[PDB]
């Protein structure tokens, strides 16, 4: 088959027919693609590359990833900047050699029960600024390899109680610029290796014991938006007073 | 009005105790007013630095602290300056599957001992990307008479590079241990250590 | 409407036997007037050997016009100085720029070639590495060879200032473990100024 | 002026560090001081304005002497000088055997200066000659066996300058030679290419 007929996406062909400079066993011989910011609307025809393991898929307009459901030696996945608008459950469950998942700035209105949960080898988690509510409970449950998890950004309303249980190996969790009130009594006590939190820009319900004690306790682990170390970064709702202080 | 994006240096990177930074740096530009917006993966940021400016040469720079492991994960750096329309530029850590590095320490030729100092060498072969750091030391304190090539692409498409210490003669021919550290992302704990000695 | 100015391949003026260039290249010559004048001046003398090569068009709707200039002998070598002088319609004055060997006294590379580390002869290919170091200038050429005839599978670092302001470089040729185990010799050739016959060739190889 | 390269050469005892001074394009007028740091080896002056070059005839152990465009118009000291560049200045003609002492000296560059005699014998003192360049002078005296005291001489230059004839018999080293532009398979052209019929008949042109 020829370099057209394979991917109907005009990008996408440009993509194919740059990477090799066609037979399935050339088709086989691929390893990596690297196609950001390259004016993508469909990567149909990614099904017959199996041995791909890394995947640059950002700042194109992605809608639907169905393509890579099988994809089974993937490990970097990275689709920043995209239009995917919800996830299709099971999406993700056949990619368990994934390390690092990038779903940064889609349009994601939410996240089906138990997507990730096929995924025991990823470290690094990209959520942020997208436009999720809510999110299932324990979603971070069978993630038990995950060092930085980024959600900021996004309209969170509130987190479910210890769905930050099986986190231990995390050391970077990313939660500023959200819509968030009040946080689960021991949501972050099991949070071992944690070495960075961001918790500035959330409208602080201080009316707030349990964090304004996890803070003190953990006076060192807190950034402001400028990288300095701060905890006095989050601040209550309408007064604005640090939360520590109380 | 000429604008560039320099990425963070990679001894900063992977050594953490130090500030990462990303320099934005525009020249040629009567007016050398230049407004400064920056972009961290889209979404603006307004942590930026202005230093004060500097043919007549207008070598005003704007400098951005980089969060943790940003630049490792893959985060994208904008800069954006404004008087013409604005100018933006983007600056990102080089995409493709991360390979680790192989290190292998390489003593003086017998053709060198014969002068007051030796060169010990250090190898390290096949890394991707370029990023990453490379140091001496000796018995505990660091070594600081060496000198590190830039980055080379390698035929498996890859890089390699040697770090050239210097010492005595005195100091080699004593049996003295030297390590070279080299710190890169596809390195458990970013971080291997290599020994010669005599 | 910029001008630019490359030097010679250190290859070509140490041997000789290669024809060695100083390459003037403008950009930026479009539309309005594509007319390119070049005057050349070796040592501060007009010279009018330079073959002008035609005018090239690219994806930036553009011209980019080259001239080359040859180099008369070890004219480089010799200090010889090169100044090129464009005039376009497009611009007040004419564009000037100089180029020329760097100055400072030159300095003997040591030449010494470095087997392969232990832990290397674990894999299916060794690094055989040439150290060069001391030199001055930058100006340099090194390549491998095995029997008599080359090796083509070695990438060379760029130099690299040194603490006392001499360069030094790196070449890694890679090879077969098996090849550098039966105990053929391989070789470093090194082409500098300051060597005797602009020359010199180490060899590496285990005898038992 | 001339301090400032001093000044950045240093960025007492601190001139005998000196070994080589790089200055060339400047404005520096006198050379002043330049006998209060002997133990220097390399001296680059090509672009400054001097006439005078009475303050080195004491730098005993300097090996390159680059003097291009200056307004001159010594050597007896300074044997180790090897390469010694005095083109483009306006010399009109050349002390009777001041070529003599520096034995050790391999490159000498009079080109484009204004030389209508040669003292005879100043050249036959310094027999491991390379290059020796007469260009763009006044010669018409060209003294016989001035050039054959020189056995180890590669490349000698005569183009531009207004020889009517040579003594024959005044030329085995020698590679290159060049004899263009005057008025009568080592032979070029100013493009650098053998080119036996560039010593053209004076007004019938006719090569011979
Ligand atoms: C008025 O004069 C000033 C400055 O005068 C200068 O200094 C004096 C003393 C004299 O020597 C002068 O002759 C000289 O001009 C002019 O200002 C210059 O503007 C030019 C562009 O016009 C800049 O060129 C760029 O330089 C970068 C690299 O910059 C580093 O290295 C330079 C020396 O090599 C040095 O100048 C820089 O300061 C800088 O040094 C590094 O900077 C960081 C930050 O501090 C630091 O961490 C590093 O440690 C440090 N490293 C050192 C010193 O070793 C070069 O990469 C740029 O090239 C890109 O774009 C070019 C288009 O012009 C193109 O040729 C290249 O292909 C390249 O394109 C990019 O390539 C890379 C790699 O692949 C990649 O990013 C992309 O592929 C690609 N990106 C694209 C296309 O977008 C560029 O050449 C000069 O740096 C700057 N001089 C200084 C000191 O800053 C001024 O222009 C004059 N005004 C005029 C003519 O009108
Ligand atoms: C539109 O048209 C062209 C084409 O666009 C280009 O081509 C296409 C295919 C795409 O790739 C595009 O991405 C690309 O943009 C544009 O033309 C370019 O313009 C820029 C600057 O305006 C030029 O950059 C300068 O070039 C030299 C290096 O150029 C060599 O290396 C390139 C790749 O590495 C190669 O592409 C070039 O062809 C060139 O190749 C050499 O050519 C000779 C003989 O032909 C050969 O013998 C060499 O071996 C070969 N080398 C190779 C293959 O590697 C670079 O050195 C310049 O840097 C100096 O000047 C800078 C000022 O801008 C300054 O910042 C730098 O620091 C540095 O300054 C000098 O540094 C030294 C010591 O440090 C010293 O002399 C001085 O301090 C200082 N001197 C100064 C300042 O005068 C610089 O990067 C591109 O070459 C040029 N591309 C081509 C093909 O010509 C054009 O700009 C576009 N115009 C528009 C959009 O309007």
């Amino acid at each position: 088959t020829p370099i057209k007929q394979i991917f109907p996406d005009d990008a996408f062909a440009e993509t194919i027919k740059a990477n090799l400079k066609v037979t399935q066993n050339e088709l086989n011989s691929i390893d990596q693609i690297i196609a950001n910011n390259s004016d993508i609307k469909s990567v149909q025809g990614i099904q017959y590359l199996p041995n791909v393991r890394y995947l640059a898929l950002g700042g194109n307009k992605l809608h639907d990833i169905s393509a890579l459901k099988e994809l089974t030696n993937l490990t970097y996945l990275e689709l920043k900047w995209n239009q995917l608008q919800i996830l299709p459950n099971g999406v993700f469950d056949k990619l368990t050699n994934l390390k690092e998942l990038v779903l940064n700035s889609n349009q994601l209105q939410s996240l089906p029960d138990g997507v990730f949960d096929k995924l025991t080898n990823l470290t690094y988690l990209n959520l942020a600024h997208n436009q999720l509510q809510s999110l299932p409970d324990g979603v971070f449950d069978k993630l038990t390899n995950l060092t930085g998890l980024e959600l900021c950004g996004n309209q969170l309303q509130s987190l479910p109680e210890g769905v930050f249980d099986k986190l231990t190996q995390l050391k970077d969790l990313r939660l500023y610029q959200n819509q968030l009130k009040s946080v689960p009594d021991g949501v972050f006590d099991r949070l071992t290796s944690l070495q960075y939190i961001w918790l500035h820009d959330n409208p602080w319900d201080c009316t707030i014991r349990y964090l304004s004690e996890w803070i003190n306790k953990h006076s060192g682990v807190v950034r402001n938006s400028a990288g300095s170390v701060a905890p006095d970064s989050a601040k209550c709702s309408g007064s604005g007073k640090p939360v520590r202080s109380i | 009005p000429s604008v560039f994006l320099f990425p963070p240096k990679p001894k900063d990177t992977l050594m953490i105790s130090r500030t990462p930074e990303v320099t934005c740096v525009v020249v040629d530009v009567e007016d050398p007013e230049v407004k400064f917006n920056w972009y961290v993966d889209g979404v603006e940021v307004h942590n930026a630095k202005t230093k004060p400016r500097e043919n007549s040469t207008y070598r005003v720079v704007s400098v951005l602290t980089v969060l943790h492991q940003d630049w490792l994960n893959g985060k994208e750096y904008k800069c954006k300056v404004s008087n013409p329309a604005p100018i933006e530029k983007t600056i990102s850590k080089a995409k493709g599957q991360p390979r680790e590095p192989q290190v292998y320490t390489l003593p003086p030729s017998r053709d060198e001992l014969t002068k007051n100092q030796v060169s010990l060498t250090c190898l390290v072969k096949g890394f991707y990307p370029s990023d990453i750091a490379v140091e001496w030391e000796s018995n505990g304190q660091p070594e600081n008479n060496y000198k590190t090539t830039p980055p080379v692409l390698d035929s498996d498409g890859s890089f390699f590079l040697y770090s050239k210490l210097t010492v005595d003669k005195s100091r080699w021919q004593q049996g003295n241990v030297f390590s070279c550290s080299v710190m890169h992302e596809a390195l458990h704990n970013h971080y291997t250590q290599k020994s010669l000695s005599l």
